[PDB]
RNA sequence: UACGGUGCUGAAGCAACAAAUGCCCUGCUUCCAGGAAAAGCCUCUAAGCAUCAGGUAACAUCAAAUCGUACCCCAAACCG
RNA sequence: GCUCGCCGGAAGACCAAGGGUUCCUGUCCAACGUUAAUCGGGGCAGGGUGAGUCGACCCCUAAGGCGAGGCCGAAAGGCG
RNA sequence: AGGACCGAACCGACUAAUGUUGAAAAAUUAGCGGAUGACUUGUGGCUGGGGGUGAAAGGCCAAUCAAACCGGGAGAUAGCU
RNA sequence: UAAGGUGAUAUGAACCGUUAUAACCGGCGAUUUCCGAAUGGGGAAACCCAGUGUGUUUCGACACACUAUCAUUAACUGAAUCCAUAGGUUAAUGAGGCGAACCGGGGGAACUGAAACAUCUAAGUACCCCGAGGAAAAGAAAUCAACCGAGAUUCCCCCAGUAGCGGCGAGCGAACGGGGAGCAGCCCAGAGCCUGAAUCAGUGUGUGUGUUAGUGGAAGCGUCUGGAAAGGCGCGCGAUACAGGGUGACAGCCCCGUACACAAAAAUGCACAUGCUGUGAGCUCGAUGAGUAGGGCGGGACACGUGGUAUCCUGUCUGAAUAUGGGGGGACCAUCCUCCAAGGCUAAAUACUCCUGACUGACCGAUAGUGAACCAGUACCGUGAGGGAAAGGCGAAAAGAAC
């Protein structure tokens, strides 16, 4: 839903500050938008920036298209 | 006139009550009974093409008739529904009488 | 369904009327096979008030089921089960195990 | 005629026989007016023939 | 105070309602164990 | 007379006097916590019609769209 | 008949909580009236409550249901 | 004018009196007010568990809830006759 | 087939009919009082009204026909934007609707045996949610080892309760080594020669023979006692038929079971023989889709529970080399071995008995057994959300107060 080239992640696991305590760690909550994409629009293009972290061997299709196509 | 219509299941016998006496004076206000699909629309078109006679006005009646027959408190209620119709002024029962 | 065809003579032998003889019976779905009505003395009912109250005391329904003597002829009441061969095209009427069919 | 005896027929009863066959229920079937020593309850013992058309017409229209 | 038992229709939509006893899964097992498997009836639909 | 009634017929038939719980008053007043929206009531055009179409009027008609209407209440078939 | 009572903000009226047709009479005693029992919606044989105008479809909504595409979403589900 | 002084059923809640072996987890008889609003009053959808509105209470909240009317954990722990 | 029947538990009464449709069994098909699961939109389950057509009418109107959200491909259409794209009007087609439970996704507790409870066990079970078929999950090796080697997987006794971790605590709990079960290999990334040659999804045909009607199916008398002698005797006869229980009892002897011979419309089991629509077979030559891995620090399930650290994971981020090797060798790396290039496909073994079909009962013979004998999840409590009963059973003939 945010990284969708690599589908989903909200796991529920913890931070052990005094034995196996249930202080949950893994719940991500941070969001980014906008990049100059494969035709003309600086388009809504969501990220964390993960997706674009991963962008260094694509030509604007081979990964990017996974949720684009079907 | 229309022969593919709901009339074929919608009548019952006439209802014979004392009002064929007391109420019928200068016209004929006679009692009828009709079945579960009787909205007024289907009772309107029936009498003129089924029984050979011609009415003005029809009235229609949700009678929720409680019955018991089982010995122990219970039974059935039916559709039951009564009607009234209007055999006009002077043609009364002049060949045959459905009582 | 019984393949023995209702014109026929039977007796009681599986009860105290031992010997009492009669033909055709009265036969319907689940009938108790009352021979010819071989009853003794057993009341009738008086619900009606008017001139016709049923004065009867015999021949009302008195039971001995299916058949205990395979149609009499002279003596002897077996075999019952035996089913024979062609006589009518669409059905078969039966007698007993030494006499073919009726 | 239990319907099955008339099957040769060029048309089915919805042609207007449907009403000639059913008028009795609303005009004669009341207290004793259809009879008192001879008739009683007609619609299944004999007259069951009329219901049978209501499959058959669906049957034939497709054949 | 105003104790208690009474009949009514309009109050069935959050608690006593047959389509909601099928809409909720929580009702749906009850409904089959009470009639479709439970050999029985309800019929009180009015 | 079926003793419920219905069958036949029939007087008299004017003004005063005094107050509503109600009518006029979405009148008209007085005080402010500040009394909620699509409509009927009444008309303005946009398009598009435009020797066409629409609406308003005398009078002629037909359609008048499945319920409910029974008992019962400032309260015994609710509930207690 | 004959002399008086209880509800006196009447168990007067029509009907909305659906429980539903168990009112009138023709006739009745368990399945009941902590007395008689003729009466009690008891309970039984009949039948019944006649609505184009009563009010709710409608065109209509303040609060509040749901709702395109969606910001999202562990599977759930949340807000519009 | 004023949450006036003193007025009806739409208000609660003082001690008794016939309320305790109940008409009754609550209401009573001759009595008696807050007199138009620090009122209560009703169809129903938003408060659905360790609750959630605060004239602010440990009382409520099914009538006896410091978590009950749940039965699925579970025929639990068991220093227990 | 063989004669009677009108599903009934007041049978009053009609009315079919023993000629071969009276019912009623069975192949297949056809049936609409409105809801409808229901679907134009609306929902307080039983809807109350939009849309547009159709055969035809005593020309009032009518019974009736059809539409939606998606997943996926055609056609037409179309933005704030030359273009792009998005979004509508249709054309087609199937699933969205429904199961107790299995199984894949993860979740998922509280206290409580530990005599203390903030590790764990508890517990991957309560449920709730989502999938899609009858079987699955699996599975074609960064698999396991010592240089002997083994072959998807693991299963099954072991070795073993061995190695192996800990509030050093109660629990959890392997693999190798041996015997076995097993016992076979391909296809793209694609061109060629070859070409209905191997399979199967369908859809019609014949048999080989199912499913069930129709076909069937055994023995004896007398007598003393006698409501039924169906006990007792007699043996006068009997046996791969002496279940079990019915017929008023205790019946080899009447049974109804068996043991055995004959046989169907018409779809259609499965095995084959075929036939019509569609698939891919044979043999060369080509072919090679890394954000993949590495780490340094977190969260991790792993025989190893924080610790020095162990993968194949997972997440913010960073970021190579094509098998002239290194990813890893259950500490770390030798000596050297094994998988193998990160795409997809596999015969066997496992479970679910929905319900109904065959056989056994130191199992339930109403203090019970699937909540279940019922027709009892039905009524006697429920603001209710529904907890579900006290409860086996006249008995020739309802022979059920003639008189």
């Amino acid at each position: 839903m945010k990284k969708d080239i690599h589908p989903k992640y909200e796991e529920i696991t913890a931070s052990c500050s005094c034995g196996n305590v249930m202080k949950i760690r893994s719940t991500v909550g941070h969001d980014l938008n906008l990049d100059v994409c494969s035709k003309c629009h600086p388009f809504f293009t969501g990220k964390q920036r993960d997706v674009a972290t991963g962008g260094r061997v694509d030509r604007f299709n081979k990964r990017f298209n996974i949720p684009g196509s079907k | 006139m229309i022969r593919e219509e709901r009339l074929l299941k919608v009548l019952r016998a006439p209802h014979v009550s004392e009002k064929a006496s007391t109420a019928m004076e200068k016209s004929n206000t006679i009692v009828l009974k009709v079945a579960k699909d009787a909205t007024k629309a289907e009772i309107k078109a029936a009498v003129q093409k089924l029984f050979e006679v011609e009415v003005e006005v029809v009235n229609t009646l949700v009678v929720k008739g409680k019955v018991k027959r089982h010995g122990q408190r219970i039974g059935r209620r039916s559709d039951w529904k009564k009607a009234y119709v209007t055999l006009k002024e002077g043609q009364n029962l002049d060949f045959v009488g459905g009582a | 369904a019984a393949k023995i065809r209702r014109d026929d003579e039977v007796i009681v032998l599986t009860g105290k009327d031992k010997g009492k003889r009669g033909k055709v019976k009265n036969v319907l779905s689940s009938g108790k096979v009352i021979v010819e009505g071989i009853n003794l003395v057993k009341k009738h009912q008086k619900p009606v008030p008017a001139l016709n109250q049923p004065g009867g005391i015999v021949e009302k329904e008195a039971a001995i089921q299916v058949s205990n003597v395979a149609i009499f002829n002279a003596a002897t009441g077996k075999a019952d089960r035996v089913g024979f061969r062609f006589e009518d095209g669409k059905k078969v009427r039966f007698f007993k195990s030494n006499s073919e069919t009726i | 005629m239990k319907a099955k005896e008339l099957r040769e027929k060029s048309v089915e009863e919805l042609n207007t026989e449907l009403l000639n066959l059913l008028r009795e229920q609303f005009n004669l079937r009341m207290q004793a007016a259809s009879g008192q020593l001879q008739q009683s309850h007609l619609l299944k013992q004999v007259r069951r023939d009329v219901a049978r058309v209501k499959t058959l017409l669906n049957e034939k229209a497709g054949a | 105070m105003k104790r208690t038992f009474q009949p009514s229709v309009l109050k069935r939509n959050r608690s006593h309602g047959f389509r909601a006893r099928m809409a909720t899964k929580n009702g749906r097992q009850v409904l089959a164990r009470r009639r479709a498997k439970g050999r029985a009836r309800l019929t009180v639909s009015k």
